[PDB]
């Protein structure tokens, strides 16, 4: 739970410039197996917004907007393009919980007070804690908004969700 | 083993030697004539070598009998038990692609 | 004396507890709330304009769609292509024939193996495993290279005589991926990894298992293999290696898509990696609930 | 590594040899370090330098 | 010193030497061995049942098969001609939704299908499952586990899966007449020895 | 201080010995299990309540954390195990258990063999022949020298079987154990050894001489691996012949009544009564060798 | 040269399998968790002889100490925190040595632990974070 | 205490062998324990080496290794002593490395040397007596620096960018030589080296009073030359960097208060203390007399 | 060890006898020699008028320590102590000693002139031994002095500093000299406290993008506290200014390798500072309290 | 490799020697074939074995 709190410090440290706000999420065995979560290496997410756009690209687009040209030297765009791709990716903090426990009691283990609205407990045989951060730059935030997560390990490879805004904020939201 | 003894024989004579070998439109065997062993060497910028065409391999005193060294890729045996007396052949051998 | 702000956020809790899944209803997770999280202070306004809606779902399906218009791209040209030379095609892979074979009934088995495979065709299809690597970065500067090198002059005496050794060209043995569909149970294998290498005394291709083995689907009649080169050209090859050829257009999509979609990821450096590069790795960092943990 | 020429060349003391097993057998099957074997009239040890 | 404890005898063999000597009463904890006696530093006697082999039995170690997919992984599959039928079997997970309507069309194409290795192991006898002639011995490593090649998109992977209860275990190594045996035994312990 | 050089004027072995008379047996010859928990301190059951519960079922304690790389160059290996209160019995000689199945032959355990079920004995194999001694030891394609069958024990007898993991000391070092304690079953599954073992005759008799030596503490309840210094190695001829001895056992009290009721070389001799058994003693040790004395 | 007594309660040691050589080190330690601060006081056994190891080895066992300190830091910013804790090294003295002995003085009885001989090496107050 | 240690070789020994090892006497050989006897084995550093490791953890176990000096090699057996403080001894230099009078000396791994033929001490079949290279102070403590900056930049970086700066950080050059780092890796030893680092790093922006702040700027408004030109160049970058203000003129002192400067002082070379820890090395050798062919030196002994 | 002076200038009688008073004194050599000159005694060979006490003390680091012994007619006798015994010495300080104290070597600070042995424009001069307290106070009141240096315009930076060069310690009270002369300070001061100020401030920079770094692999309870600790830092510093401290996240690797080696080497000036040299023990010392047994810690 | 112990033991000719340069000189410059230099009183010559 540590690492929750260290990026919602981290996040607010950065607002200003960022203009992200920080949402904690907890993985277990519906989301990646035992031996990915033992092996998990990092985990990145990306905003996208109503129209489709990455927020590290420039605002009224670019080069990479032109088709492809099936020219092996031309790649495609190569060195470029991949700098302009891997800008839009962001690192975020996490830590593994590789032991079966319940997750209310694991809480009220450490310092937490919990008071949930129903007390259904919840088992897992592992878990993974990470903050992703995401994007309201006008001080809004639109529910069309579009959030990517990104798990990486050892040899390269890395499996994709994306998140839609209004899903993860619907009643959240509405509530405050 | 190729990349070895071409490493080794990095000097403009052997170079000369293989492009003389490969332009012409002759076949190998045709540019090719065997003298024999050779047992001597004095070195210099022309080296001299003293070699037998009919006999055996020996120094001046007959003290130490000297051996014909072939590259172990070039060897080759047809038989899995030797006869007493073996006879040795070179063979070239042409693959037209 | 003051308070610090992990007493206060441990005092102040959580309350909420919420399952989100994702867009298409992969994956499940769960979201905590903290009551004491910045995110409360902020003045912030939401909303959830119907239009802006409709046209996030519009670029979601574009989105997806990526795989699955190359796919289609892949097919249309076989058919094209097929048109184009009035149904004849040559032998170009390596395999005894036979004139008293009745080539008819081939002839509709490799129908229904275009139907299967159209039918099967995934993400994990050679063709995307083929292109994947031309998105690296080093990709562009190695084709210049090898351009530079297929067209230079033939050497002077000078520099065969002295300097240098002779630049390698190629290697004789390629790696290919390849989508095989069986017809008499259905059953299509996609993006499996073949050697190609060159016949000698015919200039046909041979396919070998990584481990050197031959590859026999060519003399099972039953089954079509569609291979793809990293220069992207495809053979759809139907049995006896009379095959249909042509190049993987890409085209039709944007460079963006393409490259978003499926870019190579590239590490940085973390705990147990050598700082030099190209160092044999030590160990993987494991972290595991069946030992002790180390502190 | 010995040097066997010393060997041949200098005089010797004559003893009776009392080896259990075959005296092949025992170079062998490694009864000694610094072993040597030859056929015939080797004619290296006339070689003095 | 080597020692056994804990093994069945054939029944379709069994014989004794000692009729004059012994008798015991009927009983099936006579029947199936479980106790090994051996004797002292002293000539005393002394025992051994399962129960203190637990320090050794419940360590965690005898129940990770982790290293024994690994070493019959990194080793390939068998290239002798002979043993490749074991290679041929192929697993597809599919839809259930019309699992019923699509059975008639599974049957609708009249080839055969591979025998999977399991299967094969249960027609060997208890005395010629140790022989060489036992092609499937490559892959009994784990008493608790079960071992296998398969093809997997056009390639051959190695296959590790638990044996759930001890009813799995093959035929060669567990056979039935030990399994009636047992349950005799666990009748007689609950008492229902002559059974309702 | 006084230094001596000797040398040796024969062509052949010109001294010979024999073990002429045993008179104690510093081990108990007793029945009590290995400590797998002691050997391998890491392990852990994944959840928690299991853990805890397994090692009260048992009785074991908490696992322990293996000490690091420094620690280990500094210090020497743990011994782990407590002495006891009292040793009536002399030092335990802790029983090693390979699972093997219940239709495993019963001859097999009446003459002495290899434990791990395949014959591993490299005087058989041609010297310095690696693949010729692998293909003996492994390869259960090829009949096994000592009895012609494959093997007598699947899971212990191939590469990567249960006990091959467990007793190999390469695929310990992989795991993670405690190097102190002495193993019985060493011997038989350490691979690499066997392999390197196999030299001509006479390198093979001075091997055997010289360090194919056992060398245990004696002054603790429990077999630890000794510190190679002011302790003089055993000879262990069960090391050369890669066999185990038959020991005299009994599978009810019936027959160890008879047995103890007869007169001279009853221990011997091996019984069947059905579904019972006796195994004989390969040597009159037991009955008259320990007690003569 | 001479012996050494320690009580009970003061004695730790983090290696469980002694090395042939021992050297003893003091150590206190400071608690800020509290209101007031609490010095615990130990002595310490160890095969390591080089410092910079052992206060790593320190440090990974004392981390909430570590973490106090930077919490009284933050808490309190018009007072000035000393340090996490210092260790001087005294002392040197063989495995076999060690003895565990009760003591009998006015009465009272005590345990208490010895080092039979005792050889001093007395080093310097190192304080560290 | 065992003062003087005898090792057996457990391997026959040639005549260039006991050539090569009367050779290597008054060398410092390390030893894992103090022991009384002990096998050839344990001698020096093989026994640990090993790429693919890293460097930090041999330098780890080389510190806590013990070390002796060699003598009397006597058919089969040689002889090590173990130093006791404060006497004067006669030390042998296998390194490349130029000693000078007056310095003090430190034992690391040994680094990579320029003409790449390094060639061998005694080798008894697999084995091979690799020693510590005894180096300077200076030497000594710039490749701990050096090694510290590399594992604190590298990190969350990609190796594209890593790779010149990295060539660059490995290579130095000290007293006409040229020496490389070896096998840098990013390992759990130089994780918590790092993380004491920016512990302390943050006491000292927490503790530092605004005078002691303000000091640079006041000099760069009242003096100009070179040094303050040069520090001067990577504050207005840094201040470029944060935001578009211009150099701001420092104010009246608020509140001067000595005992507050004192004490706020005294704290912050705690931490100072701290933070150089972890790249001084300890001292074993303190040189006075040096051999015109830099061959040996007489020292005296620190433990 | 012993090491054989000479005097090549011409002594008096008196000079002689002004001698043989420092029979136990500490005389410090660039090297350790044989036999040196007279000219290679003490500090007087790096005195001069643009270093001060940062430079002395950095010499004295590195040179050799000897005690002397009773004279010939030309010759001084000087013995280089071994590590562990015990002397006795003279106590050269301005402060009396008493047992269990541990001693510090300090260039002087100030003479009585009274006893000088002067010899054509050369002079012996000899370091002070005082107890570690009384050393770090005035090495880091003459730090502190020195920052203060740049604003003496003010009154009450002047009363400070007047509070700050007065010193008493156990029944003695002395004035240190003031660092800065004629509104300006010397060289090494000035690149000590110019190297002190710059640890400082890249410190406050550069700590949080590394907190980050070390987070990103493990984010233990202690970075948190670092993280809290570097926003109330910022918050409080920012007080002054509007919006934002705003750092980056796309540093330059030059930069950053830069920065880093700057924050080291400044670190390596401090290294002197930070840091007593305590070579002496005293176990007994004489009711004259003049002079005293001590053991050599070097 | 040249032993130079075994010079350094068995009996040498008396000779005035005559180098035109320094003798540190020459053997600096590299004039001799094969060269060992050391200082003081080097205990090499007196281990026979």
């Amino acid at each position: 739970m540590e690492t929750h709190l260290y990026s919602d410090l981290a996040f607010e440290a950065r607002f200003a410039d960022d203009e992200q706000l920080p949402l904690h999420l907890v993985l277990d065995q519906e989301v990646l197996s035992n031996e990915e979560a033992e092996t998990l290496r990092y985990v990145y997410y990306r905003n996208v917004d109503s129209a489709g756009r990455s927020t590290g690209r420039a605002p009224g687009g670019d080069e990479d907007d032109a088709p492809a040209s099936d020219d092996a030297e031309d790649a495609v765009g190569g060195d470029r393009a991949f700098d302009r791709e891997r800008r839009t990716w962001q690192r975020a903090c996490f830590r593994v919980l590789p032991r079966p426990l319940e997750l209310l009691d694991y809480l009220r283990q450490s310092g937490l007070t919990v008071t949930l609205e129903k007390e259904q407990r919840v088992r897992m045989f592992y878990a993974v804690f990470t903050t992703l951060g995401l994007r309201c730059p006008d001080n809004r935030l639109s529910g069309a908004q579009t959030l990517h997560l990104r798990l990486v390990w050892p040899d390269g490879s890395y499996r994709d969700w994306e998140f839609l805004a209004r899903d993860l904020l619907r009643e959240e939201m509405e509530a405050n | 083993t190729r990349c070895l003894l071409e490493s080794v024989y990095t000097a403009s004579a052997a170079r000369a030697a293989l492009q003389w070998l490969d332009l012409g439109p002759h076949l190998l065997h045709r540019r090719l004539e065997t003298l024999g062993c050779v047992k001597t060497v004095s070195l210099g910028i022309t080296s001299l070598l003293t070699c037998v065409m009919r006999g055996y391999l020996y120094n001046t005193l007959k003290t130490e009998v000297f051996a014909l060294m072939i590259p172990k890729d070039m060897y080759l045996t047809w038989e899995e038990t030797r006869g007493r007396l073996q006879y040795v052949y070179l063979i070239i051998v042409y693959d037209y692609d | 004396d003051e308070v610090a702000r992990t007493d206060e956020w441990k005092g102040a809790g959580v309350s909420r507890l919420r399952e989100v899944w994702d867009v298409q209803h992969r994956v499940r997770l769960r979201v905590l709330w903290y009551v004491n999280s910045f995110w409360r202070s902020r003045e912030l306004s939401y909303d959830d304009h119907e239009v802006e809606l409709y046209r996030a779902l519009d670029a979601y399906r574009a989105r997806i769609a990526v795989e699955y218009v190359l796919i289609r791209a892949v097919r249309d040209e076989i058919y094209a292509v097929l048109r184009r030379d009035g149904g004849a095609l040559p032998q170009r892979f390596a395999c005894h024939v036979s004139r008293n074979m009745s080539w008819r009934v081939v002839w509709e088995l490799c129908r229904h193996a275009l139907a299967l495979w159209m039918d099967w065709a995934d993400v994990r299809s050679c063709i995307i495993k083929a292109l994947t690597p031309r998105l690296s970065r080093g990709a562009a500067a190695a084709a210049q290279r090898a351009r530079r090198q297929r067209e230079r002059s033939a050497p002077k005496p000078q520099e065969l005589l002295f300097g240098p050794r002779n630049e390698s060209g190629p290697p004789a043995e390629q790696t290919w991926y390849a989508d095989v569909v069986r017809c008499v149970r259905a059953q299509v294998d996609l993006g499996v990894e073949v050697r190609a290498a060159r016949c000698p005394r015919t200039g046909l291709w041979i396919v070998r298992d990584r481990r050197g083995r031959l590859r026999r689907w060519l003399s099972q009649p039953e089954v079509c293999v569609l291979y793809v080169t990293p220069d992207l050209d495809f053979y759809w090859v139907l049995p006896g290696g009379f095959a249909v050829s042509s190049r993987v257009t890409l085209h039709g999509l944007a460079q963006r898509a393409l490259r978003d979609r499926f870019q190579n990821f590239e590490a940085v450096l973390a705990r147990g990696m050598h700082v030099e590069a190209g160092r044999q790795e030590p160990e993987t960092p494991r972290v595991s609930g069946r030992r002790l943990p180390f502190d | 590594m010995e040097n066997w020429s010393a060997l041949e060349l200098l005089p010797k003391v004559g003893i009776p040899t009392d080896f259990l097993t075959h005296v092949k057998t025992s170079a062998g099957e490694e009864m000694f370090e610094a072993l040597r074997i030859y056929y015939g009239d080797d004619p290296e040890r006339y070689n003095i330098h | 010193f080597f020692f056994p404890v804990g093994l069945y005898l054939p029944e379709d063999r069994g014989y004794t030497t000692v009729e004059s000597k012994v008798k015991l009463n009927d009983t099936v904890r006579n029947a199936l061995p479980t106790t090994a006696y051996l004797l002292n530093r002293d000539r005393a006697v002394q025992k051994i049942d399962f129960v203190d082999a637990l320090k050794t039995l419940c360590h965690p170690v005898l129940h990770e098969p982790a290293p024994c997919l690994q070493t019959f992984t990194e080793r390939g599959p068998p290239s002798e001609p002979a043993m490749q039928r074991l290679l041929e079997c192929r697993f597809q997970q599919e839809p259930m939704g019309g699992a019923a309507r699509r059975i008639p069309h599974f049957y609708r194409v009249r080839r055969e299908v591979p025998r999977t290795v399991n299967e094969m192991k249960q027609d060997f006898v208890v005395t010629d499952f140790y022989k060489v002639g036992n092609i499937t011995l490559y892959t009994e490593l784990h008493p608790f586990f079960d071992f296998t090649h398969c093809q997997e998109n056009s390639e051959t992977v190695a296959l590790c899966t638990p044996r759930i209860v001890i009813g799995n275990l093959p035929d060669g190594l567990a056979p039935g007449p030990f399994h009636e045996l047992r349950t005799w035994e666990i009748m007689e312990h609950m008492r229902l020895r002559p059974p309702p | 201080t006084q230094n001596i050089n000797t040398v040796d004027m024969g062509l052949g072995y010109t001294s010979n010995t024999c073990v002429a008379y045993v008179n104690r047996v510093r081990t108990d010859m007793g029945v009590r299990v290995q400590d797998l928990f002691r050997v391998f301190p890491m392990n852990v059951y994944r959840h928690d309540e299991v853990d805890r519960w397994i090692r009260h079922a048992a009785g074991v304690e908490r696992p322990q954390l293996l000490d690091t790389e420094t620690i280990s160059m500094l210090t020497f290996g743990s011994m782990s195990e407590r002495n006891a209160a009292a040793t009536v019995h002399g030092q335990k000689a802790a029983c090693e258990l390979i699972l093997t199945p219940v239709t495993m032959d019963v001859n097999y355990f009446k003459i002495p063999n290899n434990p791990r079920g395949r014959a591993s004995c490299m005087l058989a194999v041609d010297p310095y022949d690696t693949e010729a001694a692998t293909k003996a030891i492994y390869d259960h394609r090829e009949a096994d020298a000592q009895t012609f069958a494959a093997t007598h024990n699947p899971w212990a007898s191939q590469a990567g079987c249960l006990s091959d993991v467990l007793y190999n000391t390469r695929h310990r070092e992989r795991l993670g154990y405690n190097s102190k304690f002495y193993s019985p079953c060493a011997q038989y599954f350490n691979t690499e050894e066997i392999i390197a073992a196999n030299k001509t005759l006479f390198k093979t008799i001075d091997e055997y001489l010289l360090r194919a030596k056992d060398c245990i503490r004696g002054d603790t309840d429990t077999q630890y691996v000794c510190v190679e210094g002011t302790e003089q190695l055993i000879e262990n001829p069960c090391r050369l012949t890669q066999e185990a001895l038959p020991i005299l056992s009994t599978t009810t009290l019936a027959l160890m009544e008879t047995k103890l009721k007869g007169g001279a070389g009853a221990f011997a001799t091996s019984e069947t009564h059905f579904g019972n058994y006796v195994v004989g003693e390969i040597i009159p040790l037991q009955q008259s060798m320990l007690f003569n004395s | 040269v001479f012996a050494l007594m320690i009580p009970k309660d003061m004695y730790l040691t983090w290696e469980e399998t002694r090395g042939r050589l021992q050297y003893v080190y003091l150590i206190i330690v400071y608690d800020y968790d509290g209101p007031e601060t609490r010095p615990g006081i130990y002595v310490l056994t160890s095969s390591i002889a080089h410092w910079q190891t052992l206060v790593d080895v320190a440090r990974g066992k004392f981390a909430r100490e570590r973490c106090s300190f930077v919490n009284r830091r933050i808490t309190r910013p018009r007072q000035i925190p000393l340090c996490t804790g210092v260790i001087q090294k005294l002392g040197w003295c063989l495995a076999d040595d060690i003895h565990t002995s009760f003591l009998v003085h006015k009465e009272l009885k005590l345990s208490v632990v010895r080092l039979d001989n005792f050889s001093v090496e007395l080093g310097d107050f190192r304080e560290f974070v | 205490m065992e003062a003087n240690i005898f090792c057996t070789f457990d391997h026959k020994l040639s005549i260039a062998d006991v050539g090569k090892l009367t050779k290597l006497v008054a060398a410092v050989v390390p030893i894992p324990q103090r022991l009384h006897l002990i096998k050839h084995y344990q001698l020096g550093l093989h026994q640990f080496v090993d790429h693919t490791r890293g460097y930090v953890r041999l330098r780890g176990l080389l510190r806590n290794m013990t070390l002796t000096l060699m003598r009397r090699v006597e058919g089969n057996q040689i002889l090590l002593h173990v130093p006791t403080h404060g006497l004067l001894y006669t030390v042998l230099n296998t390194g490349p490395v130029t000693w000078e009078k007056g310095d003090a000396l430190c034992v690391l791994p040994p680094l990579f040397h320029g003409p790449l033929a390094r060639e061998n001490l005694l080798t008894l079949g697999q084995w091979e007596l690799v020693l510590p290279w005894i180096v300077p102070m200076p030497l000594a403590l710039e490749i701990n620096q050096r090694l510290l900056i590399m594992g604190l930049f590298s990190l969350d970086r990609s190796y594209e960018e890593v790779k010149a700066a990295v060539q660059q950080l490995q290579t130095i050059t000290f007293r006409d030589a040229t020496f490389t780092i070896p096998d840098p890796v990013i390992d759990q030893h130089l994780l918590i080296d790092m993380k004491t680092a920016c512990l302390s790093m943050s006491m000292v922006a927490n503790l530092a009073s605004e005078l002691t702040m303000t000091y640079v700027r006041k000099l760069a408004l009242e003096d100009s030359s070179m040094l303050l030109v040069k520090c001067q160049e990577l504050l207005m970058r840094l201040d470029r960097e944060r935001s578009v203000g211009e150099p701001r003129t420092p104010a009246r002192p608020q509140h001067v208060s000595p005992d507050d400067e004192i004490a706020r002082l005294s704290a912050l070379f705690v931490m100072l203390r701290q933070l150089d820890d972890l790249i001084r090395e300890q001292v074993v050798f303190t040189v006075c007399d040096v051999s015109p062919d830099n061959k040996s030196a007489t020292c005296i002994f620190k433990g």
